[PDB]
């Protein structure tokens, strides 16, 4: 049973993205079927699927069940594929803050830091750290801080027995903390919302219309396009607020001086005054004036032959210029500037990667004296993947088997000292006389 | 600049060509205040998991973030954090 | 199409599209549309999805406001089924200046007045204002990107040699030295003419240098092209 459970969990973890694309395909099919609905009065309103074949309603029920199953197994596959990395990052950050800052020994988390208060629950658990590979965190913290804070107090803080320090001849709290970490993850919350809408789709089929919004999360090109909207989204919200304030000012002016022009009634038996109170006039200006092509002047009474004709003309013209022309141009310019800024950031990345080394920072003109010397330097001498593979080699090796250089780098790595990375120097630069 | 070694490496050409994928080189600043070259072993599973498209996308996202929004922090600290996260991801992908 | 123009003369109207292929300026202008054409198609698809969502909301809650009939003898309900309401939203609401609110019943004096106002305002903001701005911004960004690519070509050709890659500051110690280097020493046309000379020459008549370059050329080995080195750099002590 355990072997089959492990195989099922690994199969769901391996095919997570394929199941997400399958869910998107099923949602598209469901909405294509939903396009064939109609309303019948036989009062009581009935939603009937008009069809000349008689097959689309069992197909709709089958697709709803299939979509709910796929959403559930997508959540399960997410828990076995992406949750370990999130827990690994959180545990690593907790360990670094505990050892190199004294987060729960010397200092304390602020009242505005919910993460520190929640992570206080995990330090005394015996399972911590579970995904982080450094299993001597508590011993390091004890050895660092017991001289000035007492070994017994820190051992009680870190959930370590006094007899457990020497030889001396289901963890519920950790899982509660892990559930709290998982439930605050954005992708898990998105998948939980997706599954909730899939479950609600059986209560009413049109709840399957929300899943089409997954195209905003599934395709990289659409994410890049929507990044032009979310780049300056704060400025967009502030521009909409500024538009609301300006329209409120025009509403105040109209309610004080131009009330007679807001009769929207065809017949004189019953008027339809839109500006006899401030709330109705403000709603009218925000809903009718902004959407109108020429401003508020398109939708109110003609001001000709009136004592306030020139004031009304100035009112309409400044409403057209300030709101219709300028603020919408600010919105469009923010979107276009977002496009240009993203393109400039990508070009900056390209130029920085082409002009200097990522490790040592020496420019390509020094290396290019040798034919194709910078390509040789970035592919063989200071290759980033080689540094990743060396860290992977050092971690997966016994400390008693370390050589002198490996011990040197390992000791500097455990202290978070990155002076072993070459900075402004390389093998060619140091032995330039001997190699040349 | 040694010719006897070049006459010695000719029979080792096939052996040196076999281990070319598995032979990793880095350069460090050693304990003698000199640049040293470190030779180590790269496993084949590490090579296969490094060349996955998702790992490549993660690497290019890391380079983008370091170049653009990489200020107010040491670049090598961010690089080591990226390496640790990538190593964990690769090990998890090898497990499943 | 020319042959079909004898069957019906209006088939000759297609050939006017040849102005898009005949003039270089028109091709450059249409390159601002075809640069981000994939993003344009994806934006139109996103607009279709958003309008479908608004159609679902209107078909569930706002069916009474979609009567487009002047007389009460026979109604013209546009939202009594999903297909008609979706076609109405995609064809009438998008082309309208103020959104779907321009073309349906006034919501005043209704229990669902505020929901209808929020519906119309968010249709106007998300579809009319934002998505068309995304389309226009994609076109303008295509213009700017093409201009930046041309300026990058100009700067790269002015700042370093195409063959050896050495910058102009090294050559410009001699008066007009970089112009001399790019016109006489490492001229691209001279390398083209040398390859043309080598191909059109008998192998038995090749000199030592020509045989060397020919053997490296048949193996696709381009180590004979100088990279980071030139005649002035190698003999700098003797020439200077
Ligand atoms: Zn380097
Ligand atoms: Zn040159």
């Amino acid at each position: 049973l355990e072997i089959y459970q492990t195989k099922l969990l690994h199969y769901l973890a391996r095919n997570f993205y394929n199941l997400r694309f399958l869910a998107l395909f099923v949602a598209f099919a469901i909405n294509f079927i939903l396009l064939f609905y109609k309303v019948t009065e036989e009062a009581m309103v009935f939603f009937v699927l008009q069809e000349s074949t008689g097959y689309m309603a069992p197909a709709l029920r089958a697709l709803a069940i299939i979509h709910t199953v796929i959403s559930l197994v997508c959540v399960v596959g997410y828990y076995c594929l992406k949750v370990p990395l999130v827990v690994f990052k959180r545990e690593k950050e907790i360990a670094r803050k505990l050892e190199f800052d004294g987060l729960y020994i010397t200092e304390q988390p602020s009242e505005d830091d919910i993460k520190g208060q929640w992570d206080r629950l995990v330090i005394n658990t015996p399972s911590f750290p579970n995904n982080y590979w450094d299993k001597f965190v508590k011993r390091k913290v004890i050895n660092k801080y017991g001289d000035l804070y007492g070994a017994e107090r820190i051992a009680e803080l870190l959930g370590l027995d006094k007899n457990a320090l020497d030889f001396s001849p289901i963890d519920m709290k950790y899982h509660i903390w892990k559930l709290g970490v998982v439930f605050t993850d954005n992708s898990f919350l998105y998948l939980a919302w997706y599954t909730t809408m899939s479950v609600l789709g059986h209560y009413n089929n049109f709840f399957f219309a929300a899943h089409l919004l997954d195209i905003a999360m599934g395709f990289k090109t659409l994410r890049t396009i929507l990044s032009s909207v979310t780049h300056n989204g704060k400025q967009l919200v502030l521009t909409v607020g500024l538009l609301a304030v300006v329209v409120y000012l025009y509403t105040v002016v109209a309610f004080n001086f131009f009330r007679k022009f807001y009769n929207k009634s065809e017949d004189d038996d019953e008027p339809d005054m839109k500006c006899d109170d401030m709330m109705t006039c403000y709603l009218f200006h925000m809903y009718v004036g902004v959407r109108a092509g020429g401003g508020i002047g398109d939708e109110i009474e003609d001001p000709a032959g009136d004592p306030y004709e020139m004031y009304r003309i100035v009112f309409d013209i400044t409403f057209f210029f300030f709101v219709i022309v300028i603020l919408l141009a600010i919105i469009q310019g923010l979107i276009i500037d977002a496009f240009g800024e993203l393109r400039d950031q990508q070009e900056q990345v390209r130029e920085d990667m082409e002009t200097k080394c990522f490790i040592c920072g020496i420019g390509n003109d020094y290396f290019d004296t040798t034919p194709h010397g910078f390509e040789t330097h970035t592919l063989q001498e200071h290759n980033l993947a080689n540094y990743l593979f060396f860290l992977m080699y050092l971690i997966n090796k016994d400390e008693t088997e370390h050589t002198g250089q490996e011990s040197y780098v390992w000791k500097m790595y455990q202290e978070r000292c990155w002076d072993f990375f070459p900075a402004g120097d390389c093998f060619r630069k140091q032995y330039e006389d001997q190699l040349g | 600049n040694d010719s006897r070694l070049k006459c010695l490496l000719d029979p080792a050409g096939s052996v040196l060509n076999y281990f070319e994928p598995y032979l990793g080189r880095i350069e460090i600043m050693g304990g003698a205040k000199k640049i040293e070259r470190v030779y180590f072993e790269i496993s084949e599973s590490s090579r296969t998991q490094w060349e996955k498209p998702q790992v490549k996308e993660s690497k290019r996202q890391f380079i983008f973030d370091v170049v653009n929004e990489g200020g107010e922090q040491e670049k090598m600290e961010l690089f080591v954090n990226f390496c640790e996260d990538t190593i964990f991801e690769m090990q998890l992908a090898s497990q499943i």
